[PDB]
Parts: C-alpha cells; structure tokens; sequence
C-alpha cells in the first residue's frame, strides 16, 4: 500500500484459533544452517508477513554456540526471515544491531528500533526505512529495554514503550510516540501498573492495546491502552483471576484491578491477550512453575470482572514440551470486515533445563482466529537434546 | 481429587525383579508426566527420573539407568517402576510423584510410597502376647498393659486395641529386627474403671503370613 494504515476495524470473532506458521527451526538447524536466536515474533508488511528476532551471530551447531544463555552481547542483531523458513545464515536479513528490539510498518514503510551497549550507556537506535533516523540515549542507565514483539500504528503514529531501571523495583517505563522515525512526544507511564516489561501489543479501532509484565510483583498482567490520535494512554491490570504470568501463584478467586497480584516476585515471561469485552481470550503457561505447555483460555470480561474464569479453551502446547516467550501481531492489510487476531509462542530449547547442550534456541509456532470452531493439535518443537551430542 | 495410590510393599530375595505401581487419579494423566523417587531408609530423598506420559520416554538419573525401567499403563492412568536383578542395597520406599512442569522439577502431589525390603528372609508369622500388670498403679488410677508381637518376617503388622475404639493412650513403637525378626510392642492406658471390666483386646494382622491374632489381656493378677 502507499499510504499510512488507520486502524479502522474490531477484532473478529475468536472461536478456536488455526496454526499460521511453524518454522521448524531447531530439528532443521541440526544439519542445516540455522542461527541460534531468542526473543522471536511475526509481523506484517502489506505485503508478506514475515518471521523476526534477535540472532547471536552464530548456527546451533558451530562451536560458537557455547554461551547463548546470554542475553545481550555485541554479536545479536535483528533480523527478518520469511514466513516459516528458519533463521538461515542464507536467507535472513538484518534489521538493525542490539540486543532488544521492535518494529513495525506504518502502511508506507517500516519501522525497526535496536537497542545496544553496555548496561549503564545503552542506545536505541530508530531505523526507518532501512536509514537510521533518530537515535535516544539512556535516562535511567540501567538496560535500557523495548517490546520484543511488533509495535502498530495509526495514520503515522507509532508508539512504542521502553522501560529502563530495575527490573526487581521502580523502572522508568516511557511511551515514546514516534511518525516517520522521528519523536513527536513521549510521556511516563501513568496508570495503576507497578511496572511495565516486554509489552505485546495489537490496534483495533483506533485504540492500541498492550497486555505486558510485571517482573517486579506481578503474577497478572498490566495493560497499557494508547490512543494514538490524541497521543495519551493509562494503565491498569487484567481483573481476572485466571493469572497469567509465570512463574506464578495458584489461580485465585477474586483477582486485583489495580495492583499486582501478590505471589512470585522479581520474575516474568513476555506474554498477550486479546481483550474486547466477552470476545476476550488469555494466553498463558500451563505449568505455574515453568515455560512448559501455552494455553489459551476464553475468560470474557476479564480485564475489568475480578471474578472472570475460562469458559472455552485451546491447548497449543502440550505441558509436556517447552514453551517460552508468546506476543500478539495482525495482519492489518488483510482483506475483510475485522482483525484476524494472531499470536506467536517462542519455544525455547538448550539451556538451562535442558543443559546437556551448551546452547539455548528457540523455534517458533503461531495461530490466528477462526470462527469456526476447529479441532485443536499440539505443537512441539520437535528437536531431540539427544542427537546434538 | 488428585490422588496417586501405589501397590502395597514387597518381599523379594535377591536376583528377582518388582514391578510397583502408581494409580493417579483427579488429573489428566497425559499432561502431567510422573517423577520417581527413592527415600532410602537413612539417606534422605533422590529423584530417579521423569516419564513423560504423553510420548512415554523416560528419563534416568544416571544412579539408576540400568535395572530400572519406567512404563506406563496409559490406559490405565497407571505409571510403574520395575527394578531388575535386585539388589540387597535397593531396600527403601520408592513414591511416584506427579511433575507439575516438562521434567518434573516440582512434584506438587506425591504417592503413599511402596517399601521393597529386598531379602533372602523367610516370611514368619509373629507370636502376640497379653502383657497383663503385675499391678503398681500406673499413675493416678490409671492401668497400663501392652501386646508384644514377636518373631515375624516380613513387616508390617497391624496392631489395634479393641478394633481401633481404643485410641487414647495407646504407644505402639517401631519394630525392631534382630537379625532375622522383628519384635514389636504397644501399650494402652485404660482408667481402673475401663479394666479388668471391660474387655481390652489387642488385634494383630499380619497379612504377610495370613495372621490375624485377637489377644484378650487377661487380669491375670
Ligand atoms: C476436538 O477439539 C476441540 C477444540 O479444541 C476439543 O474441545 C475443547 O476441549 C478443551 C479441552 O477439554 C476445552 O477446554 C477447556 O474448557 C473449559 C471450559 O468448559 C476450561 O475451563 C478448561 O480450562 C481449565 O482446564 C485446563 C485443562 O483442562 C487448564 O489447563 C486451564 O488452566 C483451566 O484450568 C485451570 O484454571 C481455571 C481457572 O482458574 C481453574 O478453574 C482450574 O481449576 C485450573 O486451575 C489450575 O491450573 C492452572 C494451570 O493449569 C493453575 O495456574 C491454577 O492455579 C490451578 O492449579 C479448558 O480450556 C475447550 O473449551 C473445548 N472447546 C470446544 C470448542 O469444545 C475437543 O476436546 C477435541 N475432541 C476430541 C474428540 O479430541
Ligand atoms: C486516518 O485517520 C485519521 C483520524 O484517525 C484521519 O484524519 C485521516 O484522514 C485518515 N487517513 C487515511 C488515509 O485513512
Ligand atoms: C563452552 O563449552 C565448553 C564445552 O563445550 C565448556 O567447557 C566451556 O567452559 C564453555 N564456555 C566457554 C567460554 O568456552
Ligand atoms: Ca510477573
């Protein structure tokens, strides 16, 4: 398309979701070529959707592969690689350098932001249009942070939350609003939320809304909602008591609007939802203790009833096998009178549970709605620790 | 609700395999895969493995690849342990637990436990004794009088006084084995009133040999 994208449906209905895409990234890379990656995603140009996420510039199977428990380090970049290929050293292309990152596609061309340095003197770095246009330096100076998962825009507009500060405390989390890569504001969080982390966010109507992490005291999920034409938000928590953090708690009762939902403290994984009002489904880790298992439960009203439950659900990954980090995308230059509500699981694979290797991959699985009620699979990764060694 | 029941304890001579079984039940049993643990009598609590019960592969603890097998009666919700060629040192409960994650690295929910003494002992049936005062007021109005069962094999044996009605004040103590059987005591501590009036009686089974012993303490004073 040549022209901004607007956000100017709603969600379809969500009655069972289908698989979009399944890479097969880790039993492949273990003859091919296939760069160790962590922290993936999906987004959507006009026109391809295409697999994202952070590379550590080495294959699973070249010896380089020792150490990538580690988060951040000088050789991770983003790429981009299309749509259920795996993250080849033939076939991917970077996006920018660093170690967090996001982008998206205002309807003309795309947005990228990665972010790099040190932990005391990192930099986020704005490419738009595959040219770096603005750069932002730290302001809290501890591991400045971003999205992991795609950012949306509206007639230009795109914001993005960034967090820097501890992550067991207050952080500084900003929402900055950018147009055509450069900054036309940016504000503090303001809202009920204690802490914001690795926000997953979609747009429908208008309105963005992004379901992010609580790693310093919550086991539910504050909500960010933008209005990306007046350029404000306010934050608030999921009511529900269909915790959806993990580790964390056993489900509750009765949940907590507007603080964290007590029980684990300084943890978290990345994770989504889909919330318009009995339309609304929860993503979430079967286990409590561990990313083992991804369901996806509908609990409608569960952003605002602290006595929402599930009433229908859909099992992704068995509770048996590793999921790991999960974020939302559309297609918004999909044909139709409503939003196709998508998400990703990252399925992660290596150390540490699985220690006997001295690498830690993922590989992706991602669903869409249907609204036919459809019968449900399981997806593994698939790779067996065993012929690695 | 969740409830892991597991078969009952056995005698085996060395060389000889078990089977043990774990019925789990309140849970799907194909997304929760089940850890095996042994509490070995001194030495406190090792975890031997994880069967993941959607695919059936099991994992080992090194200690233990080799004469032990994991299966599973799926169909069943059953999980089982099987130790081959039995050693003498492999005496100890083994628990099956419920993994809550991929491995089992939390057993929320475990089994009751099955006990393996692995032994070359025959299996005798016990000798039950009425152990009647020769009185000396056992505190204030207070009689005592015991049950010693002793020379069985294998244990365990249960003892209760009168059909378990009798609960207060009863101590019964662990067996103890000298060398080849055990000898086992407990005492109840009725009020005057209570005996040699009412009927005291001390019950020992001992499934292993098909005993069932009613012993009535006698006054014998
Ligand atoms: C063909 O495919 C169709 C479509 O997939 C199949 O039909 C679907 O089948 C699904 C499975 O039966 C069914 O999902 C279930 O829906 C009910 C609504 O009636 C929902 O409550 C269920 O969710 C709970 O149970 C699952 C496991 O069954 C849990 O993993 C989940 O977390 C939910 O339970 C937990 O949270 C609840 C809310 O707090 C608590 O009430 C509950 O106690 C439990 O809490 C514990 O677990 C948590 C972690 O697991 C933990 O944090 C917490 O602290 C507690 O310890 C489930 O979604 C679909 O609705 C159904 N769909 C359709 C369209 O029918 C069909 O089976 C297939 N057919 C064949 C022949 O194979
Ligand atoms: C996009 O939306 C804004 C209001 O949200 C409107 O003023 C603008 O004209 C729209 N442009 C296009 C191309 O849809
Ligand atoms: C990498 O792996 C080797 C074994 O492959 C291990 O001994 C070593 O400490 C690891 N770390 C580094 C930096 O080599
Ligand atoms: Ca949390």
């Amino acid at each position: 398309i040549r022209d901004f994208n607007n956000l100017t449906k709603g969600l379809c209905t969500i009655n069972s979701w289908h698989i979009y895409g399944k890479d097969n990234a880790v039993r492949i890379g273990e003859d091919s070529d296939v760069l160790v990656t962590r922290e993936p995603y999906v987004s959507c140009d006009p026109d391809e959707c295409r697999f994202y996420a952070l590379s550590q510039g080495t294959t699973i199977r070249g010896k380089h592969s020792n150490g990538t428990i580690h988060d951040r380090s000088q050789y991770r970049a983003l790429i981009s690689w299309p749509l259920s290929s795996p993250p080849t050293v033939y076939n991917s292309r970077v996006e920018c350098i660093g170690w967090s990152s996001t982008s998206c596609h205002d309807g003309k061309t795309r947005m990228s932001i990665c972010i790099s340095g040190p932990n005391n003197n990192a930099s986020a770095v704005i490419w738009y249009n595959r040219r770096p246009v603005t750069e932002i330096n730290t302001w809290a100076r501890n591991i400045l942070r971003t999205q992991e998962s795609e950012c949306v825009c509206h007639n230009g507009v795109c914001p993005v939350v960034f967090t820097d500060g501890s992550a067991t405390g207050p952080a500084e989390t900003r929402i900055y609003y950018f147009k055509e890569g450069k900054i036309l504001k940016w504000e503090p969080l303001a809202g009920t939320a204690k802490h914001i982390e690795e926000c997953s966010c979609y747009g429908e109507r208008a309105e963005i809304t992004c379901t992010c992490r609580d790693n310093w005291q919550g086991s539910n999920r504050p909500v960010i909602r933008i209005d990306p034409v007046a350029m404000t938000h306010t934050s608030q928590y999921i009511c529900s008591p269909v915790l959806t953090d993990n580790p964390r708690p056993n489900d509750p009762t009765v949940g907590k609007c507007n603080d964290p939902y007590p029980g684990n403290n300084n943890n978290g994984v990345k994770g989504f939802s889909y919330l318009d009002g009995v339309n609304t489904w929860l993503g979430r880790t079967i286990s409590i203790a561990s990313r083992s298992g991804y369901e996806m439960l509908k609990v409608p009203n569960a952003l605002t009833d602290d006595k929402s439950k599930p009433t229908q659900g859909q099992t992704i990954v068995l509770n048996t096998d590793w999921s790991g980090y999960s974020g939302s995308f559309m297609d918004y230059w999909a044909e139709g009178e409503c939003y196709r509500a998508c998400f990703y699981v990252e399925l992660i694979r290596g150390r540490p549970k699985e220690d006997k290797v001295w690498w830690t991959s993922n590989s992706i699985v991602s669903m869409c709605s249907s609204t036919e009620f459809l019968g449900q699979w399981d997806w593994p990764d698939g790779a067996k620790i065993e012929y690695f060694l | 609700q969740i409830q892991l029941v597991q078969s009952g304890p056995e005698l085996k001579k060395p060389g000889e395999t078990v089977k043990i079984s774990c019925k789990a039940s309140g849970y799907t049993f194909t997304n929760y895969g089940m850890n095996w643990v042994k509490q070995a009598p001194g030495k406190g609590l090792k975890w031997m493995g994880w069967i993941n019960t959607n695919t059936g592969e099991p994992t080992y603890g090194e200690e233990f690849k080799g004469r032990f097998a994991f299966s599973l009666e799926t169909s069943a919700s059953t999980a089982n342990l099987q130790i081959n060629n039995l050693k003498n040192e492999d005496t100890a409960t083994f628990f099956c637990a419920r993994g809550e994650d991929n491995f089992g690295s939390l057993s929320d929910y475990w089994g009751q436990g099955t006990t393996v003494t692995v032994s070359s002992a025959k299996t005798t049936a016990p000798s039950v004794y009425p152990l009647a005062p020769v009185c000396g007021d056992t505190t204030g109005s207070s009689v005592t009088l015991g049950c010693l069962v002793k020379g069985y094999f294998p244990e365990p044996v249960t003892l209760t006084w009168n059909s378990g009605s009798l609960s207060s004040g009863v101590h019964t103590f662990p067996a103890v084995l000298q060398s080849d059987l055990y000898t086992l005591s407990s005492s109840v501590t009725v009020t005057s009133s209570t005996w040699p009036s009412q009927s005291i009686t001390c019950n020992v089974a001992h499934p292993a040999s098909s005993t069932k012993v009613d012993k009535k303490i006698e006054p014998r004073g």
